[PDB]
């Protein structure tokens, strides 16, 4: 049965350009607006 | 053989390591104070503009930043970095990736010329004499319409009057804009005003996204997290998240997260073995965060004090030991949709 990905909470999250692996944005959402 | 090629993906690889252990080191300290807060910022766009800033630097000033940035293991971080940019700046059609430095100096300032040619070699930055002297306002509006430029009108206002004044001779710019669909593309028609939980008592609505399908997923059960890579067009970049379970905690539910959360650890699982193709459904909220901050204060917390003082010897610029950095602007923004993401920031290294 299908896996329940729910982003309703705090969480990390980045932008990645894949084949170097550079971390290009990073941040913390919270706090909606 | 191709030494050449190894040695500049080498090269490359120690950029983005140096760039990994930055992001956490300067989020950590970031959190320390804004526990509660939306964090974002782009440390390729910060590093940068202190590597372009590392080149000029000497003795403790150097060696201080060197280990702040994590640019130790490298005989040549200026080649990474011109290599990584030359990367970014491909030309393409299918996607939105740039990146530009530039160098404002004070038009009676006068810098060596080994500095000038090394910047252009391995950041693209190029200088432009302004009046910082007897004209603060008229630079400080012209740079901000580079930086305009440059960000796809997201950030006009880059400096403020309080940035830039009479005694300020040098300023030393990043800025990088990002722009790409997503792999899979969210239906604006399944998207639905949802709650967003920012604790286990409070909650606001979001507009959630959703769609049903397969990404790589890490699923880390006995660390109570989820994390799942979100593809742009031909997966040349990606958005990862990192969810815990649920909030288990007084605040936010990444109390543990954070305390744990390490470069060595993030990189381990971002490319793991077990983050692999799962069926999912998938909810992420329709978002946007904007923020600006001065990183001189946050930066000589983390170690970097010198490059701030009287004492500061950023002599492979000038033969004068008068300059001294006052600021480090660093401004972002980064707009999540069903189509994909736009992101953008700029870092103004202000030296008096």
């Amino acid at each position: 049965h299908v896996l329940k990905f729910k982003v309703d909470h705090p969480f990390h999250f980045f932008i990645r350009h894949n084949k170097s692996k550079t971390i290009l944005f990073f941040g913390r959402f919270c706090c909606p607006v | 053989k191709d030494r050449w090629g190894s040695e500049l993906e080498i090269s490359m690889e120690q950029v983005s390591a140096s760039i990994g252990n930055f992001t956490v080191d300067l989020f950590n300290k970031l959190n320390e104070t804004n526990r509660d807060k939306n964090i974002f910022f782009s440390p390729w766009s910060i590093s940068s503009a202190l590597a372009l800033t590392y080149l000029a630097a000497k003795g403790s000033t150097a060696r201080e930043m060197a280990e702040v940035l994590h640019f130790e293991q490298a005989e040549n971080i200026h080649s990474g970095f011109k290599e990584l940019l030359t990367a970014f700046n491909k030309p393409r059609n299918n996607y939105s990736l740039r990146s530009a430095n530039r160098i404002y100096v004070e038009k009676t300032y006068a810098l060596l010329p080994t500095y000038l040619q090394l910047s252009k070699k391995y950041y693209k930055a190029e200088p432009q004499k302004v009046n910082f002297k007897t004209a603060p306002e008229q630079s400080r509006k012209e740079i901000n319409t580079w930086v305009e430029k440059q960000t796809e009108s997201k950030i006009k206002n880059l400096l403020s009057s309080d940035d830039v004044k009479a005694t300020t001779r040098l300023i030393l710019v990043n800025a990088i804009y990002f722009k790409a669909e997503w792999e899979v593309k969210f239906q604006a028609e399944k998207t639905s005003i949802q709650p967003f939980r920012l604790s286990k008592n409070k909650s606001k609505p979001v507009k959630m996204m959703y769609m049903r399908d397969t990404f790589p997923v890490l699923i880390m059960e006995k660390m109570n997290f989820k994390m799942i890579e979100l593809p742009y067009v031909k997966r040349e970049l990606s958005m990862f998240i990192l969810l815990p379970d649920d909030i288990k905690d007084g605040t936010t539910g990444l109390e543990q997260l954070e305390r744990e959360l390490t470069y060595e650890r993030l990189s381990e699982w971002a490319d793991s073995k077990m983050m692999t193709e799962t069926l999912v459904d998938l909810h992420l909220p329709k978002f946007s965060l904007e923020d600006r901050i001065d990183l001189r204060d946050t930066l000589r917390n983390m170690g970097m004090t010198t490059a701030f003082t009287t004492n500061a010897d950023f002599r492979g610029m000038t033969d004068k030991k008068d300059l001294a950095i006052s600021k480090v602007i660093h401004q972002s923004f980064v707009a999540v949709d069903e189509k994909g993401t736009e992101a953008v920031a700029a870092t103004a290294v202000i030296i008096s």
